[PDB]
């Protein structure tokens, strides 16, 4: 192809590499999902190891970790952090409350998955979904930030 | 002497004379905190 | 001043530095120090009106040496007039005053 | 030398009537009195260097501390005047007229 | 040459910031049972540009309520300030040899108290506000104490300057004469950069690395600070090396010593904090300020000049 | 184990050993294998301004000693 | 006693005012006992940051000195063997 | 010109780094605060007084400054010892 | 390299300007830090660095400082400031050329710019800095020393009790 397809190829490996290295998440936790969650950030795993940086604010996270239970109490509080997060924002949704409902999928005051308030970009299945299995995830995740080509989608606009 | 500028004066009193915080901690989540502050 | 508690005990809390040629610390003279000196030495004892009258000439000397007026408008002129003999090209800069001479200690 | 004396009292003299000319914040009109003590420091400060008048470079220092005790002194008038009636605006302050 | 000797002062200086948040991280992590990271990069190396080149390629979110003056002038003041307190540091020989250099670096951290007040205010939300003003206090205190602690040392020194300084040190630290001032001016140093356990803790991508960056070059400043005054490295006329190298070692020390304060205590009270810097550190700060005032007019041990 | 963060303090020990000895050689070339001459006050300043003059080549580190006199 | 016991127990619960005023006692007090005091006085008269100027003597005093490398004039062999 | 040259090379380096930051993606009143902050300004005018001293300590008269020096600390200590007092120190309502 | 002074004289000049012309207390105190960096940098330029860094470190370092706090637990745009800013500077420009060309070497020189910043200095010698004399406060001025003192534990005394409410 065209020498300059090859370079703007090669800026999107930069930027993607620089993504999925730096990932730093604030874990919107609610329950057993963000024990393990925790779990997950202790010295076993070591997502810090990976890049990953445990508790950050929102206003510096890159994915939100949607752990627990989304309850129409907090559904609202779940959007505004959503969208308080800056743009290049990714959401793992965790265990099967914040996937589908899960155990609580029939209750009055359960939203079934958080996908009907925030878009998720990898759902992590489980209950609760093993640490090894959320780091899976995440990096799942990495791959597909991996595979992104931004300045390609652009180039051919 | 009141005139129509000043006749609006009062003659001074003899003797010559709570906001607070209203904090919402939670998202350091699942725990909501009205606090009411005095500094 | 008003009063003179300080005259009266003799002490002196702010009489010692009320000019440039008064005490300095490590006896580092002040600009116009010798004109300042004969000014005081012109003008004590005599009051202030015969100090105005009379001691004019001293006093003159030491505002030219404080505030260089006439200094300024001599060098002005000086400067004005070599710029104009630039303007008309009859005259030339020297080699110690065109930066390229030699130095000396 | 002269001409950033010129420049210094006139920056005095514009701080001067600032402070003269009140808007709605007494802060402004406290910043305008910091721009004057400012003016006066500078001023002190190169007449003393100037000079070299080496008894009298103290002087600044005087300056300096009592304007900003002052200075201490009036901000805790404007912490009371916003206290008592929320603002610093100074059409608050005029029940004294009568 | 003097534009490349800027150059090697200041593109190093970040060079160890940014290995300064890797070590932080390897430390943090081996003082916890677990790693550093080394996935990103042989051994991590690559981890500190990943992290920086992931916030310069974030957008910032910018809310249109702060203030863009502000919001701009905080954190290029923040960094600017950093360098410049890095510039007039002999090392044992400086970039610039200015005649009051620790009066420069006093004045310049009183700047970045403005840095940190003006961030503070533009952030536009009342607990960041009262949070930037629990840290200004915070920041003024230890300004305070470092002011008169770094006064009565340089009493025992002589003058403002740094290679004065050196010629005080080369016979003996200035550790052995001022060390419960060397303690309190630690602590002080801590409370400057905000570790912890006096961290107390708004900004997206850009300013937030910038402040970052500023904030990390600012620890390394401050145990260089300490080294230089109070922990005398080697000087010899014939060979500057030792004394760099001397000084890089110890250095490093006290920046691994910040990284080992923080992982070993949990943070202070806002309260606690001033009460302990109020009642305990200015009273004996003080009280030494006159000791050391005091120290050689009775033993005739009054500094030179030079 | 705990050896690995010694690559980050080698990349900082390096970095901080290139500011000061690239100082001392950057001052020992521009001044001819000598330290940079300081003047703190005005009697140094007033050595340089001197050895600037008698050097004749506008440098003040060029020294000269007995050769200049007969 | 009581007297011995306040200050005893006041250095049980918390030493830093206790250290800091005998730290402010001992700086007023040390200038007042060490015989080096009157030495730094000297030691700062001694430092000539001025030039001396020479003095036209008409050859009533005996006291100044010739030449500078004379016995006569204040040497500072006391701040040598100090 | 050294120092400015630096300066400028400083603020040039942090505005490149805060515009490439930009152009590469494409109330209730506490009156203790107040305190603490005039504490501060009290304290370091006291501090622009004992700044001088490694001029001071070289004067000839020692006991004149050392007795001003001793005087000024203590009423230092005397002005934190009031406000310590009077509680100007603590965060209590 | 002599027009330094007088470029500093002219941004303390218009950063008094605008001071005076009064914007938001934040923008005016900016202005204010802004004006006290260059009577720092005037006073550096024209004698001894103590004096520029008292300025430098304790009217920047801790008064504007408070300036900024106090500011900042008070509350307040239009734009108009920066219309007479503007209009305030091109003034000034014109004011002052029309100074410079109108008293030919009175206040205001331009051939004179430059030259009469350093009127004498003494080359040989030591003892010369801006220090020297205000440590001599501590031994020549000592009514000034316990002014200044007195004044600061006055001050101490006048806070708490203004503050007390
Ligand atoms: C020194 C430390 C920091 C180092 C930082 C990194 C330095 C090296 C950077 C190399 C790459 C530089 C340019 C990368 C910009 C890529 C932005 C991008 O892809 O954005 C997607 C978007 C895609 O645009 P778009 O046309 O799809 O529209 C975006 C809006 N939507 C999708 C909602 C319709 O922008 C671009 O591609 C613009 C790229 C501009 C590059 C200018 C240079
Ligand atoms: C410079 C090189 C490096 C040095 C430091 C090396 C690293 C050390 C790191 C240690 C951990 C620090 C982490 C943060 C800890 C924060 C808490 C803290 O430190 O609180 C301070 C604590 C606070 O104590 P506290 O919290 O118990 O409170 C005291 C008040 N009460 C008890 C009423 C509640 O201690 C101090 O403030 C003391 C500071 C040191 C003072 C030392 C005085 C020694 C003697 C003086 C001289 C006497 C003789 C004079 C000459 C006589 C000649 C005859
Ligand atoms: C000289 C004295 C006259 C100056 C007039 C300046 C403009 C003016 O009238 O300002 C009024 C304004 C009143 O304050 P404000 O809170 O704005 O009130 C709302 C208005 N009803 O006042 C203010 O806001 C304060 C203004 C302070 C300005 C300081 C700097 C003045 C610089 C210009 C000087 C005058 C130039 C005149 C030129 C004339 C044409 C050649
Ligand atoms: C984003 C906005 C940010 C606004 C704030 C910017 C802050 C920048 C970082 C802090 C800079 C602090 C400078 C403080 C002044 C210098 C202190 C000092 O000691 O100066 C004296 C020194 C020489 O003195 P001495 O040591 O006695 O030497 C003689 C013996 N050989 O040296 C001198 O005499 C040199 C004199 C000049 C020194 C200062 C240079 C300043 C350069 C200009 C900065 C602003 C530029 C314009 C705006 C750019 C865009 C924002
Ligand atoms: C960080 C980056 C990674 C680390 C970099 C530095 C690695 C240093 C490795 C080598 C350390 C060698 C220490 C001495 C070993 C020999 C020995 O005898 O050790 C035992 C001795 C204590 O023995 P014992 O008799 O029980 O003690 C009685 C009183 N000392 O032990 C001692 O006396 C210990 C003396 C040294 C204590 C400090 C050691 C660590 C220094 C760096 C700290 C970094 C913190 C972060
Ligand atoms: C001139 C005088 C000053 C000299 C220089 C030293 C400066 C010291 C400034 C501070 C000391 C004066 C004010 C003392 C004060 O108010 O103490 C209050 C304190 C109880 O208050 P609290 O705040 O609870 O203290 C715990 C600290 N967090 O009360 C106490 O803790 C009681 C302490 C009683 C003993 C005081 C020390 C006596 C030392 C005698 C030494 C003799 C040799
Ligand atoms: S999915 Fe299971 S483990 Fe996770 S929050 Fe729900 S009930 Fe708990």
């Amino acid at each position: 192809r065209s020498r300059a397809e090859y370079v703007v190829t090669k800026l999107d490996d930069l930027i993607n590499w620089a993504r999925r290295s730096s990932l730093w998440p604030m874990t919107f936790g609610l329950a057993c999902c963000a024990v393990e969650m925790m779990h997950m950030a202790a010295p076993r795993y070591d997502m810090d190891r990976f890049g990953v940086v445990f508790r950050a604010s929102p206003r510096q996270a890159d994915v939100m970790i949607v752990a627990g239970t989304l309850t129409n109490k907090m559904a609202p509080a779940l959007r505004k952090v959503y969208d308080q997060m800056p743009e290049p924002r990714y959401v793992v949704s965790m265990g099967s409350c914040a996937n589908g409902g899960g155990y609580y999928h029939y209750s009055y005051s359960v939203v079934r998955g958080c996908d009907r308030i925030v878009p998720v970009d990898i759902y992590v299945p489980g209950c609760p979904p093993t640490a090894e299995a959320l780091l899976y995830g995440i990096l799942q995740l990495q791959r597909k930030i991996k595979r992104e080509q931004k300045l390609k989608i652009w180039y051919r606009r | 002497y009141p005139s129509k500028e000043t006749a609006h004066w009062k003659p001074p009193p003899w003797n010559d004379v709570v906001t607070n915080m209203t904090l919402n901690f939670g998202p350091q989540g699942v725990l909501r905190l009205v606090l009411e502050l005095s500094g | 001043p008003f009063l003179d508690i300080q005259k009266k005990l003799g002490i002196s809390l702010d009489r010692h530095f009320m000019f440039l040629s008064a005490e300095q610390p490590y006896k580092n003279a002040a600009r116009c120090h010798a004109f300042e000196k004969e000014w005081i030495e012109c003008a004590h004892g005599i009051g202030g009106t015969r100090a105005k009258k009379e001691c004019k000439i001293e006093f003159d000397d030491f505002e030219e040496c404080l505030l260089r007026y006439k200094t300024m408008r001599r060098m002005h002129d000086i400067k004005k007039q070599r710029e104009k003999l630039m303007k008309e090209g009859k005259y030339t800069p020297p080699p110690h005053h065109s930066g390229r001479e030699e130095p000396r200690p | 030398m002269p001409s950033t004396f010129f420049n210094l009292t006139m920056a005095f003299s514009l701080s001067l009537l600032g402070t003269l000319m009140f808007r709605s914040h007494l802060m402004s009109t406290l910043l305008c009195l910091e721009g004057m003590v400012l003016s006066l420091f500078i001023m002190t400060s190169v007449t003393s260097l100037n000079s070299n008048s080496m008894s009298s470079m103290p002087i600044p220092i005087t300056i300096l501390v009592f304007a900003a005790c002052e200075a201490a002194v009036g901000l805790a008038l404007l912490v009371k005047v916003s206290n008592t009636y929320g603002t610093d605006y100074v059409q608050n302050l005029n029940l004294l007229q009568c | 040459m003097f534009f490349i000797n800027i150059l090697t002062l200041l593109v190093p200086i970040l060079i160890a910031m940014a290995f300064l948040t890797l070590v932080e991280r390897k430390i943090l992590g081996y003082m916890q049972l677990r790693k550093g990271p080394n996935i990103v990069g042989p051994y991590g190396i690559l981890q500190p540009f990943a992290d920086a080149m992931k916030l310069f390629m974030k957008e910032p979110m910018r809310p249109l309520t702060t203030s863009m003056s502000l919001f701009i002038i905080a954190p290029t003041l923040s960094l600017t300030l950093a360098l410049s307190l890095w510039v007039p540091l002999p090392m044992p020989h400086p970039l610039i040899n200015l005649n009051l250099g620790i009066l420069f670096i006093l004045a310049t951290s009183s700047l970045s108290v403005y840095s940190i007040l003006w961030s503070g205010w533009a952030s536009n939300s009342k607990y960041s506000l009262f949070g930037a003003l629990r840290a200004v206090a915070q920041t003024i205190s230890y300004e305070v104490t470092m002011a008169i602690i770094l006064l009565s040392v340089l009493l025992m020194n002589g003058s403002y300057s740094l290679q004065t300084l050196i010629t005080t040190q080369e016979h003996m630290w200035l550790l052995l004469p001022a060390w419960p001032m060397a303690m309190m001016w630690f602590i002080s140093t801590l409370a400057e950069t905000n570790r912890a356990p006096f961290d107390l803790t708004e900004y997206a991508a850009g300013p937030f690395a910038l402040f970052f960056m500023a904030e990390y070059t600012n620890i390394i400043l401050m145990n260089a600070l300490t080294t230089i005054i109070f922990l005398g490295p080697l000087y010899y006329i014939n060979l500057p090396e030792l004394y760099s190298t001397n000084f890089m070692m110890e250095a490093l020390l006290l920046s691994s010593t910040f990284l080992w304060i923080r992982a070993s205590y949990p943070r202070f009270r806002y309260d606690q904090l001033m009460h302990l810097l109020w009642k305990n550190f200015l009273p004996l700060t003080l009280a030494l300020c006159m000791w050391h005032i005091s120290l050689p007019i009775f033993t005739a041990g009054v500094p030179p000049y030079m | 184990m705990w050896f690995e963060i010694l690559p980050g303090l080698a990349i900082m020990g390096v970095c901080l050993v290139i500011p000061g000895v690239s100082t001392a050689y950057i001052h020992k070339f521009t001044n001819g294998g000598k330290e940079k001459r300081v003047a703190r006050v005005q009697y140094q300043w007033y050595l340089m301004e001197r050895d600037r003059r008698i050097s004749g080549v506008n440098r003040y580190y060029v020294s000269k000693g007995l050769e200049n006199i007969d | 006693g009581r007297i011995s016991a306040f200050l005893k127990n006041a250095w049980a619960k918390e030493p830093v005012l206790v250290v800091s005023f005998s730290v402010w006692g001992l700086a007023i007090i040390m200038p007042m006992i060490s015989p080096y005091t009157k030495y730094a006085s000297m030691i700062n008269k001694a430092t000539p940051y001025n030039y001396p100027v020479p003095v036209r003597d008409d050859g009533n005093m005996p006291d100044v000195p010739s030449h500078p490398q004379d016995p006569l004039g204040p040497s500072l062999d006391w701040l040598k063997n100090l | 010109m050294n120092l400015y040259t630096v300066i400028f090379i400083n603020i040039l380096l942090s505005l490149t780094l805060i515009l490439v930051a930009f152009w590469l993606p494409q109330l209730p009143f506490s009156m203790k605060f107040f305190l603490v902050a005039i504490t501060f300004l009290l304290f370091d005018l006291e501090i622009a007084l004992l700044l001088p001293l490694p001029w001071a300590i070289q004067t000839i008269k020692t006991s004149t400054m050392m007795i001003m020096a001793f005087i000024l600390v203590t009423i230092l200590s005397l002005g934190l010892a009031y406000e310590w007092t009077q509680k100007g120190l603590e965060w209590t309502e | 390299m002599n027009n330094y002074i007088f470029v500093l004289s002219s941004l303390f000049l218009v950063g008094c300007l605008g001071l005076a012309l009064k914007p938001s207390p934040i923008y005016g105190g900016l202005g204010l830090i802004v004006s006290g960096f260059v009577g720092c940098l005037m006073v550096l330029g024209f004698g001894g660095s103590f004096l520029g860094l008292m300025v430098f470190l304790i009217y920047l370092g801790g008064m504007l400082v408070v300036f900024g706090y106090t500011t900042a637990m008070a509350t307040e745009s239009n734009w108009l400031i920066l219309g007479f800013l503007v209009l305030g500077v091109i003034m000034e420009v014109f004011l002052i050329c029309v100074l410079n060309y109108y008293d030919e070497v009175g206040v205001i020189n331009l051939d004179g710019l430059g030259d009469w910043l350093m009127y004498e200095v003494d080359d040989v010698g030591v003892m010369l800095e801006g220090g020297i004399g205000v440590a001599a406060m501590y031994s020549c001025a000592t009514w000034m020393m316990v002014v200044a003192g007195w004044s600061l534990f006055a001050g101490i005394f006048i806070i708490i009790e203004i503050t007390r409410d």
